């Protein structure tokens, strides 16, 4: 149909376009590379072609698909690995003998090879149905049906034909819909453009616990179900590490991992590691992976795949939420997504803003976060779901004022830090309290108090300790440890202990084991207890030396507690933590008189 | 007086070290890094207007 | 057709529209000399070429253009070691010719097949600070961050030469079972540098071990960018077709980045942060993506890029970008160099986040990783104490701090201090490392698991 | 030929310019001003005209010279002051009654009044002769090697006409060469474009030093021919002195002095001073100037000549390298050559990189360093010659953290730190052992050990002693010198003699700033023997006061070492040092016992 007028860089101009929508997907040239229409100048439409071009001729054919860059939502997304332009990566390996994308491959959006078992819904013939309703379900996992087959949004009618229970393939018809005669047939998959968010019934308040399973978050600033999060940091920050832990431990029923332009070895590691390791609520065959789907993309792999990653992933997440699942979406990193834009603004010749990144940055990040939150699912059964977004970014040389980090921080309500100095001693991730806040902290403590722990009371003293520690440390540096008071010495020690035992997730035998809110609470009871009794003791006359040497064993025990597997009496209160409480009491008394 | 001098010299030896080692390179790194970012915003603008 | 005009490294051709992107063209000068270039931008009845070779002398209707009608691919053979080549797709040194059994593209996806399975095999440099504190794997990417007062070439050569002697000791251990190949590419460095490198490889072993691509600073920036691409084709073939582990030493990586910077200055392309391109991310990526295990899973390409920092800052765009992408960071310090430590590698900010992938356990200890973390932690405390020793004096520092100041001094002068040909096995390094840990008491070593400390002390 | 389309500033565009190369020398207008075509857009050539384009209407003719802008290489270089694109300043003084060249005044690069005596080589008609082979020579010097005439590089053939012995003019033909009909005629000079490096048989690394004749250069970190070196700027209260002294004291076969874009006080000083001063090896006929060829630009000269300045000088240096000579290129300053690039960029409209300096900067420096170095000279019986670049890089932002300095140091392997406080007090040179380095040390120290000196032992030890002295000096301030051993006091005592004699040399006296490379080694020998013996003797029972009285006469001699003559029987073995050694051994038995 159209004919290539020019290729200047990855940017292609082709005449004989009478139309085309925004960001319309095309297959360009005989090669059949990915593209999207960004703009139209005259009859000539400028289309960026984002798969590497080293050999596209002028006057090669241009085929419009007729709809924007879109995603399929349907059966077999779980335990199936995809790119950001929704090509199954497994399908490519077999055919192509190119494990990664080579230049010029056209592989359909889903797997049309794997038959799936369809069972019929509470909607039988003659019944009205509307988008996001559970028309049926597909068995995908050993424990649960993952993919609840939804009628798509922006479709409606009464069902003339319901296919019976049995096996069918993806392209075969299984549903016929009545509304102005045959409105159309439906297939197992449905399509949606990824620049349109999916519509919900209502959004609902975020105040319900999100257990990410990592001690350091639970202790300092927990997230919420419905959360939005920013995390900075630059290599040796433990972001890959916290993703793997996050996937294993996560209470959410789906986790969607987004690789924005990753090392490739990093993607190779996490893929291998989900079936090698076991889940905490049990998992039969590829345990963790059963709950994990990967969108993975490397650093030179298509600029479209990388740009679309956050939208392909957020659309997936919204679909699981409309299904009635709790989703934890990890994107890593939005900063690598931001580089895809920096590149897009130069090529096109549009004028950018500061740091050579465009101004449209701020809108695009904001749109992604607002589609997240906790909501009541669209569809007649009605369920509760969430999309809680944890989004990684990277500072430009210790500069946190770079447009990407500042923008994400603008939109977020939770900020979790990352300190370079503390990572060097091996404490990554490294969250303090002067580089981090959470608005959810206040409601979240109220909900944890209820469940069992004393957390809110301990949280306040814990915050104070860290806040004083920093200030007191500046005096040690400059003046020396000769200007201190004895209570201030106490604040320094307890603090050093907190730094190691929560923030560090680095091994010494084994990478640290699942620590819940309950575990995390016990650690806090022992550190806070140490501090109170010791200050009383010094106030009331007593040696510093006597008190520190005496705590001794108790300190070794809390350090290593996290390596030991949870439950050692109970999850709730361990016998190992219970006993220390007595030891402090016995010491306090010896010291006083 | 002699005991009094000994106590003061120690506070004084501490300060002479403190200024050189901590303060002076903290001022240097902050001034130069902000100078470099500040000039960048200004230069790119000229290039965009020109383009 | 004929040259229309020339504006810097960009050449304006008035031509006809049949050419494809990166299709080779040859510029015929009136001297009758041919130089090669590839079309960077094509439009109707015209082209913009960037010429690899030269950038001046280009005429109008006295000059002519001829089309090759093949977009650039590198002629790759597996008989490339020992053979001298020049960074231009052919030797202009008059060295043994390249030959071709495949011609492979440098776009960054020819047929590219990489890691679906992460590195697990340890590869040693014979140097303790590298191996123990960070570890190197059969796909690991580690940047050598160097300076204008450090001698970058001496360290570059040091790491490579000593990793060739260790690597067959590791073959016998059954860490490996396949060949070792070196691919050395020097791009746009001085003559003095180029000569030096070749001399170094000969002394240690031979130059049969390595393949050489030589590019001279007097040759353009456009040449310099193609120079690593040539290295990548060499390495991917060897891994793919003949199940060899390939080690690439890419010097200087900074040289390549400045080149990118030049084709946005004498282009109308608006640059990003600190005058470095906006599409700088993609240019760098191309080198780093083409790494990891190669299909069959006995072949590999492992990367050690060599960066020289000009300002020596960690706010400069080149060191920052590289670091996020690469699997490790090795920081080499001017202050150690001055003091008389060779190698003078500071591990204070050397970090790997893919620390697990980097270490080995089936041809290295399991204790290797546990000890390294503790060492790093104890080094760091020893640095905090060093600043405090200058300020406060010894007139208020604590009993615990004193152990940490001693550890710091013993650590620089024993662990990081090694002979020019003295190679240490990874197991022997543990014994050395255990000597360093041994002065601290069992209550200072509290962070480590009890099991390990009672076992090995 | 072409017709002027526009004159917008000093940039002039011209149409109807075909077969116009991209380095093409052109003469603009009726006046014939020098210009060169930087760019071409279409039919129109964009020219930077270096001279004032005042009086130039649109429609004036543009006449191609028909070839790039080249420089002439041949007889009658030495004892001439030149422009940045080689135009004799001296010749303008005769004609014009001007120092400088004013607009509309051009002249040829070599004088045609002067005639030189051409002597044939070892090739006669009918012989095949090859690129660079020695076709003849001219002798016009007796103090140094003269201008040996080569067959032009990249030129081969059989010689139809070899002119016999006699005087010919530089202009006049002396060769016709048969290579595809008459190849052309050639003359006594050859033209070479200066933005093209000259070939040589092969280039090698450096290994070969020569007489620097400034003690501090050799002693602290050796000075090598075929080297790359950075020297700090001072803007003529410190810069000028070291430059004048390096030209005068170094008895390198040639010296090529390039002032890139200087104050004009410094240019004025170097020209008047060179005939006035005496050679350090004997001979008259304007001593130092006869060895010197000068390119002298103040900042006032055209900007293309300032940019060109180093390129022309480097070609000059490279030409003499094929004759087999050792050259010092002393260039002052690269920051000022860099300033030209910045100016030329803004005029074109080129977008630069950091601090306003282009991106052509880093590659142009790398290309520049490599032209300089050691090489086996081209020409049939082969010789060795070298080109050593010492380039000053001054403040360009008021710091040394600016792009010009930081780029160069990296390619450079040598830094020599001038000291300001000592420089303001007029000790020149006074190089700081703290900041300085040479990466050439190793290969060189092995070279001198071969030749006859004990050089590796003494140089290394020189450095250690001084470094050590700063650290011991601090123990004297804070604890006291009285509580410290005799050994430590000695370490300092010796460092002060090493500092006084070498480092604090005065380039206003020739018995205090001119001594041969052997002589400089003999002085250093003297101090080291004393250090060891002094530490040996205090251990066997001596004191600082006792030691000082006892050494006496040898200590006084070492203090007086610099005042001594460059010879005593030979200028390579100074008999007074060899006998001093005996007096030291005899003194050590007496002192100790």
């Amino acid at each position: 149909y159209g004919a290539i007028y020019s290729v200047s860089g990855p940017v292609v101009i082709a005449e004989n376009m009478i139309g085309c929508a925004m960001y319309e997907l095309v297959k360009v040239g005989h090669d059949n590379l990915v593209g999207e229409v960004i703009r139209i100048d005259g009859d000539k439409a400028t289309i960026q072609v984002y798969e590497e071009t080293a050999g596209l001729t002028v006057g090669d054919p241009v085929l419009r698909t007729g709809k924007p860059l879109s995603v399929e939502l349907g059966p077999g997304l779980m335990e199936t690995i995809y790119d950001g332009i929704q090509r199954p990566l497994k399908a490519i390996k077999e055919e192509s003998q190119s494990i990664y994308i080579p230049r010029g491959i056209d592989t359909p959006a889903l797997d049309r090879t794997i038959k799936w078992q369809f069972t019929p819904g509470k909607f039988q013939v003659g019944d009205h149905i509307s988008g996001g309703d559970i028309y049926g379900s597909v068995f995908e996992n050993s424990l649960i049906s993952s993919h609840k087959i939804l009628l798509p949004p922006r479709s409606r009618g009464t069902i003339t034909w319901i296919a019976p229970a049995g096996e069918y393939t993806l392209d075969e018809k299984i549903l016929e819909v009545e509304f102005d005669g045959k409105k159309s047939d439906f297939t197992l998959y449905h399509t949606w453009p990824v620049r349109v968010p999916r519509p919900v019934t209502e959004k609902l308040s975020a105040d319900y616990p999100l257990l990410t399973g990592q001690r350091v978050l639970d202790a300092l600033f927990p997230c919420v179900q419905g959360g939005t999060t920013c995390i900075p940091g630059a290599f040796g920050c433990g972001k890959t590490v916290i993703s793997q832990s996050l996937s294993k431990y996560s209470n959410s029923d789906a986790i969607i991992y987004v690789g924005c332009g990753e090392r490739g070895n990093e993607m190779a590691e996490v893929l291998m590691e989900f079936p090698e390791l076991y889940t905490e609520m049990s998992g039969t065959k590829e345990p963790i992976m059963k709950r994990t789907t990967l969108v993975a993309n490397t650093s030179n792999m298509p600029v479209a795949a990388r740009e679309a990653s956050i939208y392909t992933g957020i659309t997936l997440a919204e679909y699981f939420r409309d299904q009635g699942k709790n989703v934890s979406m990890i994107a890593d990193s939005s900063s690598r997504w931001a580089e895809a834009l920096r590149e897009i603004s130069g090529r096109l010749g549009e004028m950018p803003a500061d740091q050579g990144f465009p101004a449209y940055l701020g809108a695009k990040l904001a749109s992604f976060y607002e589609r997240a939150g906790k909501a009541v699912a669209l569809g007649s059964p009605d369920r509760t779901g969430s999309v809680s977004i944890v989004a990684a970014v990277s500072p430009a040389g210790g500069d946190f004022s770079d447009p990407v980090t500042t923008a994400t921080l603008g939109i977020t309500q939770v900020f979790w830090g990352l300190d370079k100095k503390l990572a060097q001693r091996k404490h990554f991730p490294s969250i303090n309290t002067s580089v981090s806040y959470s608005k959810y902290t206040n409601v979240l403590n109220k909900f944890y108090d209820s469940n069992y722990p004393e957390f809110p009371v301990l949280r306040d003293r814990m915050k104070e300790i860290l806040s004083n520690a920093e200030e007191l440390e500046q005096v040690v540096q400059l003046v020396g440890k000769s200007a201190l008071s004895d209570s201030d010495k106490i604040t320094l020690d307890v603090a050093t202990l907190i730094k190691e035992d929560f923030l560090q997730q680095n091994g010494y035998s084994t990478y640290d084991a699942f620590c819940p809110i309950w575990k995390t609470f016990d650690m806090m009871r022992a550190f806070i207890s140490y501090h109170d009794e010791a200050q009383k003791a010094v106030a009331n006359g007593a040696n510093w030396s006597k008190l520190a040497d005496s705590t001794g064993d108790v300190k070794h025990a809390v350090s290593s507690s996290k390596f030991f597997e949870p439950s050692r009496g109970e999850k709730e209160v361990h016998g190992e933590f219970e006993k220390l409480l007595s030891t402090m009491q016995e010491r306090f008394a010896e010291s006083t008189d | 007086a002699f005991i009094i001098l000994d106590e003061v010299i120690k506070v004084t030896n501490r300060r002479v070290n403190a200024i050189e080692h901590v303060i002076i390179p903290r001022t240097e790194n902050t001034i130069a890094y902000i100078n470099s970012e500040l000039d960048e915003l200004d230069r790119e603008e000229f290039y965009r207007l020109k383009k | 057709n004929t040259v229309s005009g020339v504006n810097g490294p960009l050449v304006i051709l008035e031509k006809v529209k049949f050419p494809r992107y990166n299709e080779i063209v040859n510029l015929t000068l009136p001297d009758g000399t041919v130089r090669q270039g590839q079309v960077l931008e094509i439009r109707g009845d015209r082209a913009i070429v960037q010429v690899f070779e030269g950038t001046s002398g280009i005429d109008v209707k006295k000059t002519t253009v001829e089309f090759t009608g093949e977009s650039l691919r590198i002629p790759v053979s597996e008989d490339m070691l020992g053979r001298i080549f020049d960074g231009s797709g052919r030797p202009i040194d008059n060295g043994p010719k390249v030959f071709a059994e495949d011609y492979l593209d440098i776009n960054g996806s020819p047929i590219n097949p990489y890691a679906r399975i992460y590195p697990e095999e340890m590869i040693s440099t014979g140097v303790s600070a590298i191996d123990t504190m960070n570890s190197i794997a059969r796909g690991q990417k580690i940047p050598i961050f160097s300076a204008s007062g450090l001698p970058h070439n001496e360290i570059a050569a040091q790491i490579c030469r000593q990793a060739g002697l260790v690597r067959p000791t590791k073959d016998v251990h059954d860490g490996h079972e396949e060949n070792f190949s070196i691919v050395f590419a020097a791009m746009g460095v001085n003559l003095e540098t180029a000569r030096f490198f070749k001399q170094d490889f000969e002394e240690n072993g031979s130059l049969e071990r390595t393949s050489l691509f030589l590019n001279l600073a007097n040759d353009p920036t456009i040449e310099r960018i193609i120079t690593p691409r040539l290295a990548l084709t060499t390495a991917e073939y060897l891994a793919y077709q003949t199940e060899r582990h390939v080690l690439t030493i890419l010097t200087d990586m900074s040289s390549y980045a400045d080149a990118l910077r030049e084709v946005s200055a004498a282009r109308e392309e608006v640059p990003g942060r600190r005058g470095y391109p906006g599409y700088m991310y993609t240019d760098l990526s191309t080198i780093y993506e083409r790494a990891g295990r190669v299909e069959g899973r006995n072949g590999s390409i492992t990367q050690i890029p060599i960066l020289t920092m000009p300002n020596d800052d960690i706010t400069h765009p080149i060191p920052d970008l590289t670091g996020y992408i690469t699997e490790g960071q090795i920081f080499v310090d001017r202050q150690l160099h001055n003091k008389g430590i060779y190698p003078p590698i500071n591990v204070l900010p050397s970090l790997s986040r893919l620390m697990k992938s980097a270490i080995g356990e089936g041809m290295t200890r399991k204790d290797h990783g546990d000890v390294s973390n503790q060492l790093y932690a104890k080094y760091a405390i020893g640095k905090d104490a060093a600043a405090m020793k200058a300020v406060v004096g010894e007139e208020a520092l604590s009993i615990e701090d004193k152990l940490s100041l001693e550890f710091l001094e013993k650590f620089e002068k024993t662990f990081i201090t090694q002979g020019a040909y003295e190679d240490r096995t990874v197991f022997e390094s543990l014994d050395q490392a255990w000597s360093l840990l041994r002065i601290y008491p069992k209550e200072m070593l509290n962070r480590i698991s009890p099991k390990i400390l009672d076992e090995f002390y």
